[PDB]
Formats: C-alpha cells, structure tokens, sequence
RNA sequence: UCAGGGUUCGAUUCCGGAGAGGGAGCCUGAGAAACGGCUACCACAUCCAAGGAAGGCAGCAGGCGCGCAAAUUACCCACUCCCGACCCGGGGAGGUAGUGACGAAAAAUAACAAUACAGGACUCUUUCGAGGCCCUGUAAUUGGAAUGAGUCCACUUUAAAUCCUUUAACGAGGAUCCAUUGGAGGGCAAGUCUGGUCGCAGCAGCCGCGGUAAUUCCAGCUCCAAUAGCGUAUAUUAAAGUU
C-alpha cells in the first residue's frame, strides 16, 4: 500500500508570512514516514516547492497508521530564513551552529574577568 | 525545588479488613475464576468502584427532590451508568443504582466481551488473545484486558486487520514450518 | 453522676479534658518527655553498637533454656545494652569487637517471651544480616 | 548429653542432610487460579458428614 | 485516618516571615542594615620570602563528619520566564539525561485440539453392561499454531541524544526465555505425613511447644495466604463507648 497525507486547522498567517496547518499520515503499511517524504508530498499538494515547507513533531499512535505532526510553508527563503528557530534551518544546512561546550565559554569568560584593558592572553591566546 | 510536574495521583483499592476469612476467599476466588482473571487486587478494584458510587448515589439521594445539585449531579451519574450498559434505560433513577452488583461491571470487560460475543474458545483464550494484539475496537488496536466497553461500541470488535486470524500474513511459526518445506527439508 | 450540660461551659469541659488525659498511661508516657530521655535508643528505630562480649540469659522457671544474648554498647550515646540472638547456632558469627546494628523486639518497650530484661534483637552483623548468613546467601568478610 | 550441654547450634550441628528432590516448575500468575478455581469448584466428588482438609495426610 | 463527632501531622515545590559561622556598624541606591557588598570584635581556618595578603556552599555538582537514615564534580538555553543600552548577549532560575523497589497507574510468566483414564446429565438393558453431550484431572508423545522479553536495520523523537511509539531480520516445548516472601495447635486460611534432637538446641507478638511415640524445634514431602512483591523495628490513626 501507500502513504497519505490530509490536513487540520489551517491557517494563513499574514503576521509571520507563512501557512501552519497539522499534518496527519496515513500509513497502514510499514514505518512512520521520514520527514524529507511528507515535504514532496505538501510541495506537490500547495504547489510550491520542498523548501520553504517545516514540517516537525511527528507521533505515531498505538497499533501503528494514523500519525501526527505540524507543518509550516513559508512565502519565500528569505522569511523562511528570518523566523524559523536556528536549530530547525539545521536540520537542512541552512545554519551552523560553530561553537565548543559550554563549560569551555564559562571558565575562559571567568579568566577574562581578571585582566584590564587589551586581554590577548584570551581574546587571542586561549 | 520548583518544577514543572504533576504528584496528583491515588489508589485504585482497598484491602479487606479480615484477612484470613473462609466465605470472602471462596467467593472471591469464585468470582475470579468464572471472569478469569489474574489477581484479588483485579477484584478489589471493582470492589472500590461500586463502594463509590454506591457513596455518591446515597449522598445525592439525601438531598430533597427538585434540589438543582441533586438533580444535575443524579441526571449526570444515571446517564454516565447507562453509557455503559449496567443500568436499563427503563429504570433511571437513583433508587435503582443501589441494586447494582459487583459482577454487572465484571460482565462488561474487554475480556468477557471477546468471549462471551464468540471470539475466542474460552475466557482464558480470550485474555491472550487481547494481550497479544490480534482485537481491534474501531479502528484502534487494544491492548488491554480491563478495557470497559461502551454501550455503542459492543458492534466493533473483531480482529486486528494485520493479525493471522484475518487478513494478515502468517505468524513467525507458520513461516518457519513452511520454511521447513525450503529450508528445513529442501536447504537443510 | 454529674457533668455540666450547659450552653456557656465549654471552658469547663475542654479544661477538664485537658486535666484528664495526664492520666491516661500512654498518653503522659508520650507527651511527658522522660521516655524519650530513658529510652536507649534517641527515639529511633535501629541502632549501631558494639560487641563487649556475649551472655548466657538462663529463662524463666516454666521454661528451661540458655537464652545466648550479647552485652552491646551504643554508638551515638555510649549505654550500655543487651540484646538478643535469634536463630539456632547464630551466636557463632557474632565474635567481639565488631559493631552490630540491633532493632526492637516487639512490643515498644518490654521484654518479650520467656526472657528477663532483655528488650532488643541483632539483625545485623557487619554490613550483613543474620539471615543471609542462617541461610547461606552471604558470608562474613574474614 | 557429652560435653558443654549448653552449647550453640547444637541441633542444627547433627541433623542429617536431605537433598532436594524438585523438579516440576510450578504455574504462575492467572494459570495458578485457574488451577486451584478447577480444584474446589468443579473438579468435586460430595459427600455427607465426611471431612475433606486439602493437605489431610490422615 | 474517619458511621456522626473527632484524633494526629504540615522541615518540604503556592502565599507570608526570618537568616546567610555568631553578634554589631555602615556606603551606594527608588528600594539593603545586602553578605555572589564593605568595616571591626569573637570562633575557625589558608599562603608567606614572616614584612604582609586573603575567607565565608543553609546556590548547583562534589568531599569530610554525624548518624538507622537521603542521587551525577553530566548536557543545553530548544521550552517557561527574567535582566540589559537590547528582535541579536546572559541565566547550575529552569529544561534534559543519569542513580532511584519513597510511593502511584497498566499487567508477561501458557493458550488450544488428540488420545488414555474420571465425573456428571442421558439412551436402552428386569438389572450388569454398554454408547453417547459437557467438564476436569491426569500422562504420553505429540500436534500444530500465537506472541513479547532479548539481539537488532531504518524512520520518528530532541538543542543534540536517550525512552516510548512505528517497523523490518532473527528470537520458545517447558529439562529452560526456571517467582518470591511468609506460614501450616488456637486467635487465623493450611498436615496428628516421615527422619533427627530429648526441658538441650531452639520456637513462641499472646496463650503456649521441647524431659525418648514433638500436629508448634531442625529438615524432606505436601498444603495455605498475598503476589513482582512479601517480612521486620518504630511513630501515628481506626478498633477505643479503654478520655
Ligand atoms: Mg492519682
Ligand atoms: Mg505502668
Ligand atoms: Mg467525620
Ligand atoms: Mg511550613
Ligand atoms: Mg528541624
Ligand atoms: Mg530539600
Ligand atoms: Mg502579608
Ligand atoms: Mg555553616
Ligand atoms: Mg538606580
Ligand atoms: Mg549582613
Ligand atoms: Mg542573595
Ligand atoms: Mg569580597
Ligand atoms: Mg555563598
Ligand atoms: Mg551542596
Ligand atoms: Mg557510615
Ligand atoms: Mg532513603
Ligand atoms: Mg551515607
Ligand atoms: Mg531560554
Ligand atoms: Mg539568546
Ligand atoms: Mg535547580
Ligand atoms: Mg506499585
Ligand atoms: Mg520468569
Ligand atoms: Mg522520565
Ligand atoms: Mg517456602
Ligand atoms: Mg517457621
Ligand atoms: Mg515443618
Ligand atoms: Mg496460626
Ligand atoms: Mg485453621
Ligand atoms: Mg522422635
Ligand atoms: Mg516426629
Ligand atoms: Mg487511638
Ligand atoms: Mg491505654
């Protein structure tokens, strides 16, 4: 058998400049679908594209089929790119988030408290 | 200290008084063999759900006639009874409700019902049956033999529609002894 | 034969109750405060001690036994205690020197059965109970 | 009596030992209610003044 | 906890108060007698080149001591909110994972046919006797199915992970993919079964068991109770119309 896709509580919304609506899956069959599939499936469904379309949270019930979850279609890839929490744009290579461990920003931020004025040792050295 | 969590919660039971008392283990133990079930807690819970709404039917019924409180709260507990099919239609009213007994809850399990409408050989078929996936309510998959059933409901039941017994592929067994044919005499 | 039924009384009676209940026995015994300073244990459940060295408890006439207690000495107040050793042959892994965590016996503050003045048990021998050892499931460290 | 009849352990010292002689592994949960359901309740053969104890060695 | 009346508890996540080793005195500030601020005395205690300098975990982890008695020197600001000059920074507040039989909810550990025997209803037979519908035992080889505990692919979950849920591929014959804790004189459900000890060892909340034929001790077999739980010590409530 096949995947489906049907939607709940739509919503244009104009304030943030997207469509957020909940996504069911139907899948009387064999795994909850993977995220990048039911993307193609609202692409082709609102006829944009697959990506300025989030899709995130999905659960899958007891005894298997009927699965839930919550999708976003934003207007376009800049404002797709302006709200849209960091860590989801990384889910898509969209954003990268650089850093080490907190524990390394603590006690380096701490060793800068002891120094006046130009602090190489550790806006340079480490 | 401060968090976000819920530490509501209760008992579900009450142990009796007497412990070792000849009558209440006897008929008790009648009681869980004929409903075929696995404990006394089993038992004492539905012991401790009647005692209470036989305590809230008393309650209500001390109150006067035409009380709006007595009315509400009557009308919402004979209701909330029939929904599940322990109470007729032609009685409704609190008068009724303390001639209740404890096996007209018992009758009304998942368990019995798989039974007792004729899809399983035995009450203890049946238990194992539900517990291992094979009964479907509506379209949901229960896994519980404590599951009470709602008036409308009792039409649904039937097997699950990926289960051997209807319209599913054979179980692991049925497939190795098949198997058997091709991999325990024709591949070893 | 008399008692004040009046409707301004209730000084009177709550009074009278207040008096009262100090001769009630348990009551006074747990409201005083001389039980909790005369009690061996500071008001606990179990205590620590150690093993000065162990006694022989002969029964009471009725009865003819030597009962094998043990003469503790408590850690958190330093008195002076005797406790007892129940099992057949549990008196052999009890030697002296070492520290035992000892329990009540089972009535709250009295001697029990056939044995004078002796109002505790030893369930723990060190770090391990006397039951594990009586059946086998463990064994002393040495 | 030989010797410190006050001794410890002294009955527990000279019992001759017995092995166990176990084998069958007992039913558990519901299947051990069902078991003892069919023991008292249809499983029965009556009669009159007679006395019927479950461990009655007699 | 509780028939009606009451009795006991409230260090503890919400509101109010108080304190930051013990007292005392102040600066700044709208707001402090502030201790993640300062100044002295007392008690402790750290470094010293002996002149001097520095301290306050009843914050989060962790350690010693005390005890009958209580967890990781983990990850993250993704959620909830707070602060700032601020849509952007920061938060051991808080969120997440670990230890966790304090305690609360759901419920695995065997289901089903055959044969053999047994019982019951029944049919005829003067009666024996037989057949036959239901059930239960019981043993044997079976006999076939059914399934989740475990190993484990991918998705899903989330800040990133785990867990659950969804799913493949393997995964049961009962000898192991082996249920325990208490008891069997009475109160109080269950044996006058068999060996050992002989007022000893021990048992026993209470009454009471043991002195050569032990229903109570030590064991074997059998049986009873609750059951993933059960026993013990103590505080307390009902029983107590013994406040
Ligand atoms: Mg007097
Ligand atoms: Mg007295
Ligand atoms: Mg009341
Ligand atoms: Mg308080
Ligand atoms: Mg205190
Ligand atoms: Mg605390
Ligand atoms: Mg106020
Ligand atoms: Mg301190
Ligand atoms: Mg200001
Ligand atoms: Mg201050
Ligand atoms: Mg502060
Ligand atoms: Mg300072
Ligand atoms: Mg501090
Ligand atoms: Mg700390
Ligand atoms: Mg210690
Ligand atoms: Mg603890
Ligand atoms: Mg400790
Ligand atoms: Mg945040
Ligand atoms: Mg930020
Ligand atoms: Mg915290
Ligand atoms: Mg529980
Ligand atoms: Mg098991
Ligand atoms: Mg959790
Ligand atoms: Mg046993
Ligand atoms: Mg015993
Ligand atoms: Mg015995
Ligand atoms: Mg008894
Ligand atoms: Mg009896
Ligand atoms: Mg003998
Ligand atoms: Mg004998
Ligand atoms: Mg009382
Ligand atoms: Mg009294």
């Amino acid at each position: 058998d096949t995947v489906t896709i049907r939607t709940r509580k739509f919503m244009t919304n104009r304030l943030l400049q997207r469509k957020q609506m909940v996504i069911d899956v139907l899948h009387p069959g064999k795994a909850t679908v993977p995220k990048t599939e039911i993307q193609e499936k609202l692409a082709k469904m609102y006829k944009t594209t697959p990506d300025v379309i989030f899709v995130f949270g999905f659960r899958t019930h007891f005894g298997g089929g009927k699965t839930t979850g919550f999708g976003m279609i934003y207007d376009s890839l800049d404002y797709a790119k302006k709200n849209e929490p960091k860590h989801r744009l990384a889910r898509h290579g969209l954003y990268e988030k650089k850093k080490t461990s907190r524990k390394q920003r603590k006690e380096r931020k701490n060793r800068m408290k002891k120094v006046r004025g130009t602090a190489k040792a550790n806006v340079g050295a480490g | 200290m401060p968090v976000a969590r819920s530490w509501v919660c209760r008992k579900t039971y009450v142990t009796p008084r007497r412990p070792f008392e000849k009558s209440r283990l006897d008929q008790e133990l009648k009681l869980i063999g004929e409903y075929g079930l696995r404990n006394k807690r089993e038992v004492w819970r539905v012991k401790f759900t009647l005692a209470k709404i036989r305590k809230a039917a008393r309650e209500l019924l001390t109150l006067d006639e035409k009380d709006p409180r007595r009315l509400f709260e009557g009308n919402a507990l004979l209701r909330r009874l029939v929904r599940i099919g322990v109470l007729d239609e032609g009685k409704m009213k609190l008068d009724y409700i303390l001639g209740l007994k404890i096996e007209d809850f018992l009758e009304r399990r998942l368990q019995t019902q798989v039974f007792k409408l004729g899809l399983a050989k035995s009450i203890h078929h049946a238990r194992v049956l539900i517990r291992q996936r094979h009964i479907r309510v509506r379209k949901q998959v229960v896994n519980i033999p404590s599951f009470i059933v709602r008036l409308d409901s009792q039409k649904h039941i039937d097997f699950s529609l990926r289960s051997p017994y209807g319209g599913g592929r054979p179980g692991r067994v049925k497939r190795k002894n098949a198997k058997k044919g091709q991999g325990g005499a024709g591949a070893g | 034969m008399g008692k004040c039924r009046g409707l301004r009384t209730a000084r009177k009676l709550r009074s009278h109750r207040r008096d009262q209940k100090w001769h009630d026995k348990q009551y006074k015994k747990a409201h005083l405060g001389t039980a909790l300073k005369a009690n061996p244990f500071g008001g606990a459940s179990h205590a620590k001690g150690i093993v000065l060295e162990k006694v022989g408890v002969e029964a009471k006439q009725p009865n003819s036994a030597i009962r094998k207690c043990v003469r503790v000495q408590l850690i958190k107040n330093g008195k002076k205690i005797t406790a007892f050793v129940p099992n057949d042959g549990c008196l052999n892994f009890i030697e002296e020197n070492d520290e035992v965590l000892v329990a009540g016996f089972g009535r709250k503050g009295h001697a029990v059965g056939d044995i004078p003045g002796v109002r505790f048990k030893v369930v723990k021998v060190a770090n391990v109970s006397l039951l594990a050892l009586y059946k086998g499931k463990k064994e002393r460290p040495r | 009596v030989h010797g410190s009849l006050a001794r410890v352990g002294k009955v527990r010292g000279q019992t001759l030992k017995v092995a166990k002689q176990e084998k069958k592994k007992k039913r558990t949960g519901r299947a051990k209610r069902r078991m003892q359901y069919n023991r008292r309740f249809v499983n029965v053969v009556p009669t009159f003044g007679k006395k019927k104890g479950p461990n009655a060695n007699s």
